[PDB]
């Protein structure tokens, strides 16, 4: 299945893609992308922040607006003062939230998890054996979720 | 006369039994929690020493960690006794009945049972 | 952690394996050119004796007078409540005496230790001379222990008292036969295990055992029924 | 930390006091004392105290004392990253500096509280 | 009496703190952040507890 | 949690043997069958049992009288001469 | 637990981490080598220097892995094939789309 | 586990008991949101002794879902709570263990006798009034009776989905030793 | 680590931080809500209520939104299989779906909570801020490799539940105007403080002493190394002392049948469950089947899976002893909450003798 082109505005849609299940890789098992650095370092993952992380801050920054003022919703006996240092809080909390975000795609880059621009020379080659999803996700909106099918 | 690993163990078990033996009084068990955090700590401290194992010697200040935090809030709970009327010696709470205390009598708050 | 060890032991699959027997003699043979003191000594082998029944009996009786001693100690003692003037007469002895302590557990504990030593000797003269060559195993250990603590109830504890003694005698037989009488959780072999004799060729149970397999697949539902798709 | 000379050295402190004892003893000697009624009582400025057992204490600082235990336990567990500072590290830096500013969040929330001070 | 002069003259460590500074600062580090988050909690129940 | 250092932050005296068995582990198929031999020298290290059984049966031994007198010691030479060779700074001269 | 190769392998001495780029580079050079030989079983002996490198650059337990996968994959292409796979799941998936009515009065068994 | 010529047939799944512990104690907490749910849905003062089960007795809704939470607490099919300890008696079973299903049976009826005595104190002489007052009404939130209406369908026909929660901790349960 | 510091040691760690940051943050921001100077050029439109009594419904909402984030963290989460930090932490698949179905309890129970909490509010700001403590920290326990690490998570847990007890509401405003000039003892939060208190002490003292013992055994407490280490010394045949295990594990049982109040230790939590609110109820019941219940069953299940020939006697005596011990007790008690704990019992029981089937 195909994946947002990275380093653009919507890289980060591509951590939603996920071609099985499991949350991890197996200790021996290899990335579905090629290693850029596996020993990352957290200056080497700042260096690797791109369009794709930006735009993982510039996703929260838009929806975290709704949801500090359903947070907000909530308040009461509060004066106009307290309202707006909570709404700030909360709404740099959860712009900080995209920046850990954008942290993790940057990190997953550098480690071959997601889409870095990079193919592996030889795929490994995988028999789809047990076969569930395949017809169900070909004629339904799931497509877009599975990579590979 | 015993090695320090039997004594050790011995006597933090033995610590634990005279915790359940003395009388129910907060401040003595709180007490007694103390120490019973205080052989923990030397037998860790033993341990570690047999086995050349820092872990068990780190287990040194978070045992003392672990006793301030409890041996405050035992200091805050014997606090709060003052104000539901609780008598720290909790034998005295309840109208049950024991002969390991010598004084226990509680009655009815009433003058007459009985009106002509 | 096991039960009943040693009459629990496939001895053959022990023997086969090499492993250690607990059915092997444990006894003690002096030669004709020892101390008297080692002859005598060497006579304690009898306490390992488990076909001597005096010494089975005493020990079974052991075994229960020391469960009827931590009853008291845990349970017994002091659950009941001795009289204030009783209390005060035993620390008094306690206060005058040297060692009046142990006085003092000796009279407590003295009706807990003989009712749980007789009872144990009594379980094992039981069990060994009336149920033991019975065949239905089961059935011979859930009648006698029913029976048993029925009895046992109706006269430790109150003879009103023997249905509930009954049913527990129940659940202890089957309880009993469960663990220690069988291998649960105390499993000696690993399951489907086997030993080879005959000197049969290796090509001859190859083939064998792909008769068996052949005969395995026959107990899926699918493959018995025909309910497979061509793959 | 000492040691066994330590241990005599107390036993020697005891054996000085054995001295002082013997000074007081002697000074003994040089006067008598006279039995009163008031000589053996308690001292209430000039007055007999209505109180003798039961005399109680309110302790409204119990709050400041618990925060004692607690930050007397950290110092305690700071003393070992000063003690070997000079070998500190990326981690070793970021833990202390963690581990005060909990402390600071601490004392903060307990000011914010005013638990600090007496109550009634 | 065996004493390893080799290892004697390659240690520049000059106090016993060093295996406390390996424990609450290299390896159960996390037990020690544990520690230090267990006793803010703890003073924020005191407080509440006196409230 | 296994630190790997000493109580003057050096090295665990048991380190190579837990590294060899976590080696043994990692690579086969059938660790508990197989690792025997390095498990059992990492808990060895850590648990002296055969030591102490061996002082155990040094002190039955010694509780009988076989061993009367051993050889004296002289650094000089570096060297045991027999206890009944009068050397000199012998206790018995 | 103390049965799991794979949490056996998730097990690591303090401070011991793995170069994961350098260990697939040598796990893609010997095991490019291998299939290239293509053989029933894996002699790891004509693949002399990529062996040792991928010895050298991958740790046991990631190269446990590695053939346990190898092996698995082998038993699988030696077994199924793509086209035949597809059909197999579009079957199986048309039939669970029914009932499995009993064989009464079968002939077997 | 079988083997056929040093060829190992594995018929058993070992990460199925697993599932079946998280199905349980799944089941356990679904039910006790929804006896607990009508209960955050009334005053919640007025539930003190167990004879006060009475105070359920209100319109049909509170009534009936604190009556089937109830039955579904003790085990009766086809409830959600049953199919946690058929499974755990089914799976007990397939591990061979009859005296461990004896007690299972016997905790079973004691607690199933436990939880349906109860339904007697249920009766009342009158309607009750436990629902807290807002705006001079009684205050009835429409949020919590949405949240009860979700847990009765899943109690109630939760038996015909159940194969879908047991694929989903299955699944979850075969990461344990792999 | 020295040279360099491995972001795969600490990526997990940044999203904790980073909730525990922005909780503590709008925790101690509103404990100053009310002061808001008015300057002497500021002219007031209304006259300043000082007597405030905000609803919670903020704070359950801000619970909701970062649970919900890390939950979009958890699901967006890639890793190696692999122990993080000085392996005290394990990145597994099923740690981390443990991880994910706490999380999505805890928001569901929080959602029900803020929905019962817009129809009366008997709770405070407090209160929600410690069950938003509870559930930032014990989906950690799961992530535990190590036993010594495990015993400072629920250290930390214990203390932040009884935080939560402790912030329960003391008294009410109800009709009853009989007793405004007489003293009325209720007893029940002294009751619920005393008793969690003294099993949090027995549960600590004794996983303590066993962690000890453990590192002796051992050398090391991280799962996979016990595991191992027990059961390659069933092969060797090195550790003979059965004493010792038998010891080890009887001092874990107990000391966890202590924590979580399972028959026949139970009466403990009988008292504490009739003196907490119903709220306190829910959210405690969910914590201790979903974490505290699973925890215990993983250690027979998955952590101590190798000292299982010691653990199956224990676990019978203690079932045993249980089912005859309470099915009198369930029969004589007559309040609601105690009907809900011993339900909570009876179930916990069940799933004891359930966990033994699966250890067989
Ligand atoms: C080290 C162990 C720990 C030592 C310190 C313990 C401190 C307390 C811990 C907390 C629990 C307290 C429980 C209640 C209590 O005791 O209250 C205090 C109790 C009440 O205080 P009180 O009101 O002031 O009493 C006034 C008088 O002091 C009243 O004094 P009294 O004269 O009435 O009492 C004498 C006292 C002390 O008695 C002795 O010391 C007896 C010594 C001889 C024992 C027998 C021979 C042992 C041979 C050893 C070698 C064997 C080798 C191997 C052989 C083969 C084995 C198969 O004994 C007892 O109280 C009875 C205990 C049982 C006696 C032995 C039974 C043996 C059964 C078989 C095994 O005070 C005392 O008893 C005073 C001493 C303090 C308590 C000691 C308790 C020891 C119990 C264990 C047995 C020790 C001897 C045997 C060791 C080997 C066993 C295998
Ligand atoms: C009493 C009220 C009953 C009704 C209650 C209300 C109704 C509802 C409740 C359930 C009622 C049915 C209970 C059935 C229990 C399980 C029986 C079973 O499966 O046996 C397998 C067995 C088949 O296996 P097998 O390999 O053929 O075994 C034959 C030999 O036992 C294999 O060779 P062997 O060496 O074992 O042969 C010796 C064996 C040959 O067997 C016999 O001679 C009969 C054994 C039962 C005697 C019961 C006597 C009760 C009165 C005293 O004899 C003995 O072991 C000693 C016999 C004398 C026993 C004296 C002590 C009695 C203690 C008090 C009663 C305890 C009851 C425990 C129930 C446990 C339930 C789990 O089937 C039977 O024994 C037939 C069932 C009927 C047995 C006799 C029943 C007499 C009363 C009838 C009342 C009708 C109403
Ligand atoms: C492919 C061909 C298929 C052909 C058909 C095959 C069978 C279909 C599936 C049937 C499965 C049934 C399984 C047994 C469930 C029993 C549970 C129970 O007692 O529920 C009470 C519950 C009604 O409780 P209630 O007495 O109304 O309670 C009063 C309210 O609590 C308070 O009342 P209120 O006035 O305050 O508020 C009213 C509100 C109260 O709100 C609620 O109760 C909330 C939950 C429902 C919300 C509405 C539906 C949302 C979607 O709504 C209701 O009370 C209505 C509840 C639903 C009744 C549906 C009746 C028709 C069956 C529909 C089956 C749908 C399956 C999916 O359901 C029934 O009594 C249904 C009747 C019995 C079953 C259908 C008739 C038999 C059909 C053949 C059965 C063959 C069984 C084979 C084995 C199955 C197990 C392995
Ligand atoms: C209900 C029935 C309960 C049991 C009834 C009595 C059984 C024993 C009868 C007396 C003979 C006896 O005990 O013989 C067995 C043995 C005989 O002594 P023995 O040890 O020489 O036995 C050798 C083996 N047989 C039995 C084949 C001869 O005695 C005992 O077990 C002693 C019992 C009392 C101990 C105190
Ligand atoms: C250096 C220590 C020297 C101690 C000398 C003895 C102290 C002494 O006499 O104490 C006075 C007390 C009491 O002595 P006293 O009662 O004779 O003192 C009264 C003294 N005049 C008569 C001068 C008023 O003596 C004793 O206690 C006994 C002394 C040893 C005999
Ligand atoms: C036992 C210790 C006291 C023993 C006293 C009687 C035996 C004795 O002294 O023998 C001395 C004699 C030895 O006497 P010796 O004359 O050889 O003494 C040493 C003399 N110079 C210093 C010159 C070397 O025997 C022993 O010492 C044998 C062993 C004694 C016990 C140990
Ligand atoms: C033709 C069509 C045209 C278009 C039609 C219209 C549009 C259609 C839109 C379709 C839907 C779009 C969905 C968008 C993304 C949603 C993401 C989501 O909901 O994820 C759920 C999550 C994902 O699971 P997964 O990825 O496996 O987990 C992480 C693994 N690394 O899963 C999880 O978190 C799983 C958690 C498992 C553990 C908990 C659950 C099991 C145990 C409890 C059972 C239930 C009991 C009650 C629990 C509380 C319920 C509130
Ligand atoms: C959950 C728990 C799981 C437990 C699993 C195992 C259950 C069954 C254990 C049975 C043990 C037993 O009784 O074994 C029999 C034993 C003799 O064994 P053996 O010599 O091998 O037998 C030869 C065959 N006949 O014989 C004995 O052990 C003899 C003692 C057995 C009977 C004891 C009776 C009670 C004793 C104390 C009574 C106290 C009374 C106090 C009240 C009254 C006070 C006045
Ligand atoms: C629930 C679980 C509880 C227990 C959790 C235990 C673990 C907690 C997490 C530990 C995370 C450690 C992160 C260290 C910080 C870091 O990496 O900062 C980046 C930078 C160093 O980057 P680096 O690439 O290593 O350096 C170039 C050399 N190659 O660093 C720097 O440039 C600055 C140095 C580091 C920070 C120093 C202290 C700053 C202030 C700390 C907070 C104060 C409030």
């Amino acid at each position: 299945s195909q994946t947002f082109a990275h380093d653009s505005f919507l890289g980060g849609l591509n951590l939603f893609k996920r071609r099985d299940p499991r949350f991890v890789l197996d200790q021996g098992e290899r990335p579905p992308y090629p290693i850029i650095n596996s020993n990352s370092s957290f200056v080497d993952v700042l260096s690797n922040f791109n369009k794709a992380d930006f735009g993982l801050v510039l996703f929260s920054a838009a929806i975290g607006f709704p949801l500090s003022r359903w947070v907000l919703k909530g308040l009461t006996f509060s004066s106009l003062n307290y309202r707006r240092g909570l709404f700030s809080s909360v709404y740099g909390g959860v712009i900080l939230w995209g920046l850990v975000l954008g942290f993790n795609n940057s990190y997953y880059r550098l480690n071959g998890f997601v889409d870095n621009g990079l193919v592996w020379k030889r795929k490994e080659r995988k028999l789809n054996k047990y076969d569930f999803t395949s017809e169900f996700e070909d004629n339904s909106f799931f497509k877009k979720l599975r990579i590979r099918d | 006369m015993l090695t320090w690993i039997s004594f050790w163990s011995l006597i933090f078990w033995l610590i634990l039994i005279i915790l359940v033996l003395k009388p129910k009084n907060f401040i003595s068990i709180l007490f007694m929690s103390e120490l019973t955090w205080l052989a923990l700590y030397c037998l860790s401290l033993l341990f570690g020493a047999i086995y050349c194992d820092i872990t068990l010697l780190s287990i040194s200040f978070f045992i003392l960690g672990v006793a301030g935090l409890e041996f405050s809030f035992g200091i805050l709970i014997a606090i709060l006794y003052k104000n539901l009327n609780e008598s720290l010696n909790t034998d005295l709470n309840n109208n049950n009945n024991n002969q390991n205390i010598f004084d226990k009598n509680f009655k009815t708050p009433l003058e007459k049972i009985n009106w002509q | 952690m096991e039960l009943n060890s040693s009459a629990k032991e496939d001895s053959h699959y022990v023997g086969v394996l090499g492993y250690p027997s607990q059915h092997d003699p444990h006894t003690l043979h002096p030669k004709k050119h020892d101390s008297t003191f080692t002859k005598v000594y060497a006579c304690r082998d009898m306490l390992w004796d488990h076909h001597w029944e005096v010494r089975n009996t005493l020990y079974a009786g052991f075994k229960g007078a020391l469960l009827g001693v931590a009853y008291a100690s845990g349970f017994g003692l002091i659950s009941k409540t001795v009289p204030s003037i009783v209390l005060k007469k035993m620390f008094r002895f306690v206060r005058n005496n040297n060692f009046g302590h142990i006085r003092i557990m000796q009279d407590l504990l003295t009706p807990y230790a003989l009712t749980g030593f007789g009872l144990g000797s009594v379980y094992y003269l039981y069990q060994h001379n009336v149920w033991e060559n019975r065949s239905n195993k089961w059935l011979a250990e859930v009648l006698s222990n029913a029976l048993f603590f029925q009895v046992a109830t109706a006269v430790c504890v109150n003879p009103g008292f023997h249905i509930y003694g009954m049913v527990g005698g129940i659940l202890f037989g089957t309880l009993k036969y469960a663990f220690y009488n069988s291998s649960f959780f105390q499993e000696k072999e690993s399951i489907g295990s086997y030993t080879t004799f005959g000197d049969l060729s290796e090509e001859e149970r190859k083939k064998q055992e792909y008769k068996d397999y052949i005969q395995f697949l026959g107990n899926y539902h699918k493959v018995r029924n025909g309910q497979l798709v061509d793959l | 930390m000492g040691d066994a000379v330590v241990i005599h050295l107390i036993q020697n402190v005891l054996i000085f006091g054995i001295i002082f004892w013997l000074l007081t003893w002697g000074a003994e000697y040089f006067y008598t004392v006279k039995q009163q009624l008031t000589k053996k009582q308690f001292y209430e400025c000039g007055f007999k105290s209505i109180s003798e057992l039961n005399i109680q204490i309110n302790f409204n600082f119990f709050m400041l004392a618990v925060f004692l235990i607690l930050y007397d336990v950290e110092f305690t567990f700071l003393f070992p990253v000063l003690f070997n500072f000079s070998m500190f590290s990326t981690t070793e830096l970021f833990l202390a500096f963690f581990f005060i500013f909990l402390i600071l969040v601490s004392l903060l929330y307990d000011w914010l509280n005013n638990v600090l001070s007496w109550s009634a | 009496i065996y004493d390893d002069y080799y290892e004697g003259f390659n240690n520049s460590i000059m106090n016993d703190f060093t295996p406390l500074t390996l424990s609450y600062y290299s390896i159960n580090s996390a037990e020690f952040i544990i520690i230090g988050l267990l006793l803010l909690l703890g003073s924020v129940a005191c407080v509440n507890l006196y409230k | 949690s296994y630190s790997g250092y000493s109580l003057n932050g050096g090295v665990h005296p048991c380190l190579p043997f837990y590294e060899r068995m976590l080696q043994c582990a990692k690579s086969e198929a059938l660790p508990i069958k197989m690792c025997t031999a390095q498990t059992e020298d990492y808990l060895e290290c850590h648990h002296r049992k055969k030591q102490y059984a061996l002082n155990y049966a040094i002190k039955k031994e010694l509780n009988n009288i076989r061993i009367v007198a051993l050889p004296r010691y002289d650094e000089e030479n570096d060297t045991f001469v027999p206890f009944s060779q009068a050397t000199a700074d012998h206790i018995f001269q | 637990m103390e049965f799991s190769n794979a949490l056996l392998s998730q097990t690591k001495l303090p401070g011991q981490q793995y170069d994961y780029k350098r260990c697939f580079q040598a796990s893609n050079t010997h095991f490019e080598c291998l299939d290239s030989i293509r053989d029933a079983y894996d002699n790891h002996h004509k693949c002399p220097q990529t062996y040792q490198a991928w010895q050298s650059s991958c740790d046991v337990g990631i190269r446990r892995y590695q053939m346990d996968n190898r092996e698995q994959q082998k038993k699988d292409q030696l077994l199924y094939s793509k086209e035949q796979l597809k059909n197999y799941n579009a079957a199986k998936n048309k039939e669970a789309y029914g009932i499995t009515a009993p064989k009464n009065l079968s002939f077997a068994f | 586990m079988s083997i056929f010529s040093n060829i190992w047939i594995n018929n058993d799944l070992n990460s199925y008991g697993l599932s079946i512990l998280l199905l349980n104690i799944i089941n356990y907490l679904i039910v006790f949101m929804l006896i607990l749910s009508v209960i955050l849905l009334t005053n919640l003062s007025k539930f003190k002794s167990l004879n006060q089960f009475k105070e359920f007795n209100s319109y049909n809704f509170i009534l009936y879902s604190l009556i089937f939470s109830l039955l579904s607490m003790a085990g009766i099919p086809p409830l959600l709570g049953f199919t946690g300890k058929f499974l755990a008696i089914l799976y007990s079973s397939f591990k061979s263990q009859y005296l461990l299903i004896l007690f299972m049976t016997i905790l079973n009826i004691f607690g199933m006798y436990f939880y349906i005595q109860n339904l007697r104190f249920v009766v009342k002489k009158n309607k009750s009034s436990i629902l807290n007052y807002k705006n001079y009404y009684v205050n009835i939130n429409y949020s919590i009776t949405l949240n009860i209406i979700l847990l009765n369908f899943f109690n109630f026909f939760g038996i015909l989905f159940l194969s879908d929660l047991i694929i989903i901790l299955n699944y979850i349960s075969s990461y344990i030793y792999i | 680590m020295l040279l360099r510091l491995l972001v795969s040691e600490y990526i997990f760690f940044l999203p904790v931080f980073t909730n525990l940051f922005i909780y503590w943050h709008i925790f101690f921001k509103n404990n100053i809500n009310l002061v808001n100077k008015k300057n002497n050029w500021d002219k007031s439109i209304s006259v300043k209520n000082i007597i405030i009594k905000q609803n919670p419904s903020f704070i359950i909402r801000l619970n909701l939104l970062l649970n919900s984030l890390m939950v979009l963290y958890l699901i967006t989460f890639n890793g190696y299989s692999s122990t993080f930090w000085w392996s005290h932490f394990k990145l597994n698949n099923y740690s981390l779906y443990m991880y994910l179905l706490v999380i999505i309890f805890n928001n569901y129970f929080l959602y029900i909570t803020e929905k019962h909490i817009k129809i009366l509010n008997n709770y405070s700001i407090d209160y929600f801020f410690s069950i938003i403590n509870i559930t930032l920290f014990i989906p950690m326990i799961f992530l535990s490799n190590t036993l010594f690490t495990f015993f400072f998570l629920i250290e930390l847990v214990s203390c932040a539940i009884f935080y939560k007890f402790i912030v329960s509401k003391i008294s009410f405003k109800n009709s009853n105007y009989k007793d405004n000039y007489f003293s009325i003892f209720s007893k029940n939060y002294l009751n619920v403080l005393f008793y969690q208190y003294w099993s949090s002490f027995f549960s600590s003292v004794m996983i303590g002493f066993c962690i000890i013992y453990l590192f002796s055994l051992t050398g090391s407490t991280e799962w996979s190394i016990i595991n191992f280490i027990v059961a390659s010394n069933n092969q060797i045949n090195y550790y003979t002392n059965n004493i010792t295990l038998l010891f080890i594990c009887l001092t874990l049982i107990i000391g966890f049948i202590i924590k979580l109040g399972i028959a026949p230790i139970q009466l403990y939590k009988i008292e504490i469950y009739k003196g907490l609110p119903f709220l306190s109820i829910f959210f405690y019941t969910t914590f201790y089947f979903l974490i505290f219940f699973l925890f215990f069953s993983l250690l027979f299940i998955y952590y101590l899976s190798a000292l299982n020939n010691f653990f199956w006697i224990i676990l019978l005596i203690i079932s045993i002893i249980g089912i005859f011990y309470i099915i009198s007790i369930i029969f004589d008690i007559n309040l609601f909450k105690a009907f809900l704990a011993y339900s909570t019992i009876i179930n916990s029981i069940s799933f004891i003798l359930l966990i033994i089937a699966i250890i067989f």
